[PDB]
RNA sequence: AAAAAAAAAAAAAAUUUUUUUUUUUUUAAAAAAAAAAAAAAUUUUUUUUAAGAGUUGAGAACAAAGUGGCGAACGGGUGAGUAAGGCGUGGGAAUCUGCCGAACAGUUCGGGCUAAAUCCCGAAGAAAGCUAGAAAGCGCUGUUUGAUGAGCCUGCGUAG
RNA sequence: UGAGACACGGCCCGGACUCCCACGGGGGGCAGCAGUGGGGAAUCUUGGACAAUGGGCGCAAGCCUGAUCCAGCAAUAUUG
RNA sequence: UUCGCCCGAAGCAUCGGACCAAUGAUCACCCAGCACUUCUGUGUAACACUAGUCACACAAAGACUUUUGGUGGUCUUAUU
C-alpha cells in the first residue's frame, strides 16, 4: 500500500497539508531525498518554507527515517 | 454494507449453532457457536462460542464473544 | 394481488409477532399454507416464515429450524400453485426461512416435473440435491428415470444412472422396467443387455415388462425364438389376473413400439427395420399362436402406422 | 471482483510470465446471479442491473451528525464583601478522597432507549466490556493499603 | 451532575440594563488576553508560537492551551 | 443596618391519594417449546403385487408436568 520508489515529491505529497507546493524548490536546492532527511530548520527557512510547513517536513522526515511512516502509493494518479 | 455476526447467522441453518465464525482479518482462529441471544430487530444480538486455535479446540467451557456487532464477521465453510 | 384469506392470515400473524409480541397458534400458519391460491401469495407466506423464525429465536429462544413436515408442505404448496423458484428455494441449505432441505421436497418438485413434462427442471432439482448435500435415494431414482423416459433424454439417463450406480443405491424393480422399456424405445441393444445383467445381479426373477423388453431386444436382432421362450416362461409363471394387461402390451407391440423404435434411426435403417419387423412380427404372432397363447392382436395396424412406410 | 519469491541478454510498453504454499469446484488422479450483442466447440469479449443478499472479497476516509467516557471544580482574573465562620502559627477527631503506586478476589445472566454500547434498569454479591487490529494488553467492581488532596474542630496571635 | 462545585466563559428562578424580533418570543454578562467608550493628573499591542516549561484528553500518532514562552508600546525603575 | 407582619418564583425536603407510568415479587389464563400417548394425514425406506410393515416429523389433537413469550389481576404500592 506504500510507494516503492520514494523521492522528494512522493514524500512531500504523502505529507499533504499544502506542503507539496515546495516540491520544485526542494528539488532544485536539495535534490536528493536523503539530503532532505537530514536537513534542519535553518536551511528550510532559508529556502522560503513557512513555520508550520517546516515543522511538518521535519516531523515526517524523522518518522520516515525510523520506519514509523511511509507515503501511500494511492497518490499516483493526480 | 458488511455484516456483523448476527447478520451472517441469519443465512445459516439452526441459526448457525455448530458453525465456526471469525473476523475477516483473523488468521487461524474461529468460534464454534453455542448460543445466540437475538434482539428484536433480528440484526443485532449476543453470541456464545468455543474458541479454536489452528482448528484445534483450546477451551472447555464457552464464553461470550466480544465485538459481535462489528461489521467484519464471516463463517468458515471448511472448519465447520 | 393477494387472495384475501392470505392477506388476512398474514396480517394476523405479523400482528401477533410484531404488536402483541406473543406466538400465534400453529393453525394460523398452517391455514396460510392451505389457502394459498395464486403465485403472488407465497411471498406473503415466506415473509411469515421469516418473521416466525425471528420471533422464535428472539422471544421463545428456539434456535431450531422448522420441522420436516412443515418444510414438505410449504414446498408442496409452493409447487401446487405453480411457483417453482420459491418452490425450489425450499431445497436451499442456507436460507433465512428456517427451511431444512429434504428428499421429500425434491420429490414434490420432480413429481411436478413429471406431471408437466419439464426436462430442465430435472437438472435444477438434481443440481440442488448435489449442491445442498442431500443423499441420493431409490425414490429419487424412480422419479428421475420416469421423467427422463418421457422427455427423450438419453444423456440424462447415462449421466444420472452413472451417478446413482456410483452412489450405491438399490434400484427398485419399477425403475429397472422403465430403463429397459425406454432403451427398447430407443434401441440400444448393448445397453439393454447391460441393464439386464445389472438387474440379474440385483434381483433373480424377471417380471412382465422386463421380459417384455428382453423380447423387444431379441426381436431387434430378428431372433424370435429366444424372445418367444422368454415371454413363454414369463407367461407360465403368472395366473390369469393380468390377461387384459398382457393383451394391452401386445397391442403396444402392434401399435406404438415400431414408431418409437424408428424415430431414432436413419432413413436406410428405417427401411431395413421396417422390412425386418414386417418379416419377423407376423412370424412372431404365428409362433405365439402355435405355442398355445390365445392373444388378440391387430395385424392391420402394422400397415396402419404412418411411420412404417419409410 | 488468495499468500510468498524472481524477471537484466539475440536470431509503444503497464502489467504480464515462471517457482512454491492455500480455499473451493469439476471429471481418483488430474484440470480450473440474471439479461443483451457477437464468436467458437460449454467457454470467451463488451455492456446494464447486481448484492434484505445459499457469508461479496479488501480498502479508504466516515465528522457527516450523534450517544458515551474523561476534563471544563485546574489554569487565568479581581479585592466588592469580610474585624473573625477569615488569616498566621501549632494541634485534633468524628470523615471523605477521581487520577497515581502496591496486594489480593471477581468480571455471570436477562430487559430498555427506532440502532447499539464501557448509556439506563433488574437478578444474584458489586461490575463492563474492548482487543487474537490493543489476547494476556487495557478497563471496571469489591476488599486491604501507601500517596495526594478535601471537609470538620480547636489553643494562641492578629483594627480604630 | 460529579471523587470534587452550590461551578467566571454550566443549569433553574427573580431583578436592573441591553441586543435582535417575522413582533409570538428569544439572547447576553471582559473583575480571562488583546481592545473600546467613560472617569481621571495618570497606566500598553484588537502581536507570534505551542520550540521550551506546566496542564486536559488520547495506547500512541497527536489535538487543545491569550497558562506560559517570546516579540510590541512607555526614561516608569535599575551601583550599566 | 435591624425587627414585626403580608405575599410566596425556582428549588431541596416532608406528606398524601394514585396500582398514574415503569420496575420487582406473587397469582391465574393464553399460545408456543422439550419429553410423552394416539383407531388421525404426509412422507421416506423394505416387502408384498399393489396391501401390509417399521422409521419420521405430525402440531394433528390429548392431558397431568415444566419452561420461553404474552395478557389480565393483587402487593397496607413493595422500589422509583
Ligand atoms: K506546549
Ligand atoms: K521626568
Ligand atoms: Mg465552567
Ligand atoms: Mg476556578
Ligand atoms: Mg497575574
Ligand atoms: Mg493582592
Ligand atoms: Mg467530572
Ligand atoms: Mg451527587
Ligand atoms: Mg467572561
Ligand atoms: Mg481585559
Ligand atoms: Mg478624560
Ligand atoms: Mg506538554
Ligand atoms: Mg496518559
Ligand atoms: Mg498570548
Ligand atoms: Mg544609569
Ligand atoms: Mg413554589
Amino acid at each position: 500500500p506504500y510507494a516503492v520508489k520514494v523521492g522528494i515529491p512522493e514524500f512531500l505529497s504523502g505529507i499533504g497539508g499544502g506542503v507539496e507546493t515546495h516540491v520544485a524548490r526542494l528539488e532544485t536546492e536539495l535534490g536528493d531525498l536523503s539530503k532532505l532527511l537530514v536537513t534542519r530548520t535553518l536551511k528550510l527557512k532559508k529556502f522560503g518554507i513557512p513555520c508550520k510547513h517546516r515543522k511538518l517536513i521535519l516531523k515526517y522526515s524523522q518518522k520516515y527515517r525510523l520506519g514509523l511512516w511511509k507515503p501511500r502509493a494511492d497518490a499516483i494518479k493526480a | 454494507k458488511k455484516k456483523n455476526l448476527i447478520e451472517v447467522a441469519q443465512f445459516l441453518p439452526n441459526w448457525g449453532i455448530g458453525y465456526h465464525m471469525a473476523k475477516a482479518h483473523w488468521n487461524g482462529v474461529s468460534y464454534e457457536i453455542t448460543k445466540i441471544n437475538l434482539y428484536k430487530d433480528g440484526r443485532h444480538g449476543k453470541a456464545w462460542g468455543i474458541v479454536h486455535k489452528d482448528g484445534l479446540r483450546a477451551a472447555e467451557a464457552p464464553k461470550k464473544i466480544s465485538g459481535v456487532h462489528k461489521r467484519c464477521w464471516k463463517y468458515i465453510p471448511n472448519l465447520s | 394481488d393477494p387472495t384475501e384469506a392470505v392477506k388476512e392470515l398474514h396480517g394476523k400473524i405479523l400482528d401477533s409477532v410484531n404488536v402483541k409480541r406473543s406466538m400465534p397458534p400453529n393453525a394460523l400458519l398452517w391455514s396460510l399454507i392451505e389457502n394459498c391460491r395464486k403465485e403472488d401469495d407465497i411471498s406473503f407466506l415466506f415473509d411469515a416464515l421469516q418473521n416466525l423464525r425471528r420471533f422464535r429465536l428472539s422471544n421463545l429462544r428456539i434456535h431450531d429450524n422448522f420441522n420436516c413436515n412443515l418444510c414438505r408442505q410449504v414446498a408442496k404448496t409452493c409447487v401446487r400453485v405453480g411457483a417453482i423458484n420459491h418452490g425450489k428455494r425450499a431445497l436451499w441449505k442456507h436460507n433465512v426461512h428456517g427451511l431444512t432441505p429434504s428428499v421429500a421436497s425434491a420429490h414434490h418438485l420432480l413429481s411436478y416435473a413429471l406431471e408437466h413434462k419439464n426436462s430442465n427442471l430435472m437438472d435444477e432439482v438434481m443440481k440442488l440435491l448435489k449442491a445442498n448435500d442431500l443423499p441420493l435415494q431409490p425414490g429419487t431414482a424412480d422419479l428421475v428415470f420416469r421423467i427422463c423416459h418421457e422427455t427423450d433424454s438419453w444423456d440424462l439417463l447415462a449421466k444420472y444412472s452413472k451417478k446413482f450406480c456410483k452412489a450405491g443405491v438399490k434400484l427398485r424393480k419399477t425403475t429397472f422396467d422403465v430403463w429397459m422399456e425406454f432403451a427398447a424405445k430407443r434401441g440400444d441393444t448393448e445397453s439393454l443387455w447391460k441393464v439386464d445383467k445389472l438387474r440379474s445381479e440385483t434381483y433373480t426373477q424377471h417380471t412382465l415388462s422386463a421380459a417384455f423388453s428382453c423380447a423387444k431386444g431379441f426381436l431387434l436382432e430378428h431372433k424370435p425364438e429366444e424372445a418367444a421362450a422368454v415371454i413363454q416362461i414369463i407367461c407360465q409363471a403368472y395366473p390369469d389376473e393380468k390377461k387384459s394387461a398382457l393383451e394391452a402390451e401386445f397391442k403396444k407391440l402392434v401399435n406404438e413400439w415400431p414408431v418409437d423404435v424408428l424415430k431414432h434411426q436413419n432413413e436406410e435403417d428405417k427401411k431395413a427395420v421396417a422390412a425386418s419387423l414386417k418379416s419377423d412380427i407376423p412370424a412372431m404372432v404365428n409362433a405365439l399362436v402355435n405355442s398355445g397363447l390365445r392373444v388378440s392382436v391387430d395385424l392391420d395396424e402394422l400397415n396402419k402406422n404412418e411411420a412404417l412406410l419409410s
